[PDB]
């Protein structure tokens, strides 16, 4: 199987930057796409960003220009750099990975809390 | 006789079976089924993930402190029917009500040692090469009042989808009649005067807003917008072939039967429905709904 660990979330102020890390371990050589979902208490999930095996990416319109997803091969990590953070970014973020060639994600992390004040 | 979870074995690695099976209806017996808490779905999801991982195993080489992408013979034929079979001390109950909604008591229940030949087909939005429903179209959900809970649709007339490389082809007449059937079935559960609206998926990631599948060893993503643009000569769906690349390792035509759908409801006087789901446990659950495992 696969184990994902989310980290990086915390308290920052509006206009600050954060760097969430998703560390990957186990039978990881079948992952063809990872991503970041976020959920705030009382709302539905939100796929905010995703990277594929061919290094193509997707971002929702709310984060286009402020967020960047990238891959660290030497560390088996996936980074989500969050810039120009807004109060509307406060939620629990989970990293996810897909081990099937298509469909929704198959593996999920424990989540990390991102909060920002104004 | 009680409900239980256990590891079924498989049959066609897997063990031989069916030189002559035997179905047996248990007379005067009604049994409660719940397709949404059926651990057979979890077992089959795990088995399919392991199937894909094993199919990818020969494309890697363990040289030095890493795994490298290698040879990879492309045409790796995946879908052959498998049967899940109860081990000693267990038995698989099978519902036979042709309009069973999956959650409730089946009055006509038979007993089997193995399920039917299930085709593990990985696809999104559309359910292909699956089983058909007798007489009527069936819709199934844990809670129709609860939107974002996936809606599994089983047709009775399959629709031919002929794809080549890169597009797919569906007849407008057959699909029109199919959509009319689905619309009436949804009117039954959501309101008679309520109007049904079919619109494109409400996501964003092009990996989930399309109908994706495996067509002859290559993976196709097809824009299915022409199918969900209705309110209640030949449709050519544009497609792109995407190459699956495993992130962490170091450096054409096919015809199918559309037999089902996966929908999600919005959330007025109307109801909007959009192709959704994505989770393959609902793909397998669309076929394992009429089964359950019990301990004797
Ligand atoms: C099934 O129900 C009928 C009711 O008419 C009963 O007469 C019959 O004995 C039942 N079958 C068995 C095997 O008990
Ligand atoms: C119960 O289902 C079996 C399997 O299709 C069928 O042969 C039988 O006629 C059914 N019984 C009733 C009463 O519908
Ligand atoms: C399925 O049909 C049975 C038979 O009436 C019913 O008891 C059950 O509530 C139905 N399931 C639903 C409505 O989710
Ligand atoms: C398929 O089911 C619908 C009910 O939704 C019915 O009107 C139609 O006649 C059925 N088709 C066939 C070929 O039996
Ligand atoms: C279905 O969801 C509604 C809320 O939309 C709730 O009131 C109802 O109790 C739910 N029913 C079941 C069986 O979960
Ligand atoms: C697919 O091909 C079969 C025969 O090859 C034909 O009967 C069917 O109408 C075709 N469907 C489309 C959409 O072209
Ligand atoms: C297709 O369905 C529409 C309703 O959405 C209907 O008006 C039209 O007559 C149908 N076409 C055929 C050929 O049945
Ligand atoms: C599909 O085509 C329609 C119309 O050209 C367009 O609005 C939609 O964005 C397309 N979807 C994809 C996934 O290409
Ligand atoms: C459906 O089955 C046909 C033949 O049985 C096969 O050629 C086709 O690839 C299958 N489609 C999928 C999506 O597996």
């Amino acid at each position: 199987a696969v184990q994902l660990v989310d980290s990086g979330g915390g308290l920052v102020q509006a206009g600050g930057s954060l760097r969430l890390s998703c560390v990957v371990s186990g039978s990881i050589f079948s992952i063809n796409a990872m991503g970041w979902y976020r959920q705030a208490p009382g709302k539905q999930r939100d796929l905010v960003a995703r990277i594929s095996g061919d290094s193509s990416t997707y971002y929702i319109d709310s984060v286009k220009g402020r967020f960047t997803i990238s891959r660290d091969n030497a560390a088996n990590t996936v980074y989500l750099q969050m810039n120009s953070l807004k109060p509307e970014d406060t939620a629990v973020y989970y990293c996810a990975a897909r081990r099937l060639p298509i469909g929704d994600y198959t593996d999920w992390g424990q989540g990390t809390q991102v909060t920002v004040s104004s | 006789w009680k409900e239980a979870t256990t590891t079924l074995f498989c049959a066609s690695a897997c063990v031989p079976t069916d030189p002559n099976p035997q179905e047996v209806v248990l007379v005067n017996v009604t049994e409660n089924f719940n397709m949404w808490k059926n651990d057979m779905v979890e077992q089959m999801h795990e088995d399919i993930i392991s199937l894909w991982d094993q199919s990818l195993k020969p494309c890697v080489k363990l040289t030095g402190g890493s795994v490298i992408t290698q040879a990879c013979p492309k045409v790796s034929f995946e879908p052959i029917p498998i049967h899940y079979c109860a081990p000693a001390g267990f038995a698989i109950l099978k519902c036979n009500n042709k309009t069973f909604n999956g959650t409730g008591p089946c009055t006509n229940v038979s007993t089997v040692q193995c399920t039917h030949g299930i085709r593990p087909v990985v696809s999104t939005q559309l359910l292909l090469n699956g089983s058909l429903a007798e007489e009527e179209v069936v819709i199934r959900s844990v809670n129709f009042t609860d939107n974002a809970k996936t809606i599994i649709v089983q047709l009775n007339t399959s629709v031919e989808i002929n794809c080549t490389r890169a597009h797919c082809n569906i007849s407008r007449a057959k699909w029109n009649n199919t959509l009319k059937q689905i619309a009436s079935k949804l009117r039954e559960q959501f309101g008679n005067n309520k109007t049904i609206i079919f619109k494109q998926s409400s996501g964003g990631d092009p990996e989930i807003v399309t109908h994706s599948f495996n067509c002859g060893g290559e993976f196709f993503y097809c824009n299915s917008t022409q199918l969900f643009n209705s309110t209640w000569d030949t449709i050519t769906l544009p497609c792109r072939i995407k190459q699956i690349i495993n992130m962490w390792q170091k450096v054409i035509r096919c015809s199918s039967n559309i037999t089902g759908l996966l929908l999600t409801r919005d959330g007025n006087e109307s109801e909007i429905f959009r192709p959704g789901g994505g989770d393959m446990r609902d793909n397998w659950r669309s076929e394992l709904y009429k089964y359950k495992v019990v301990k004797i």
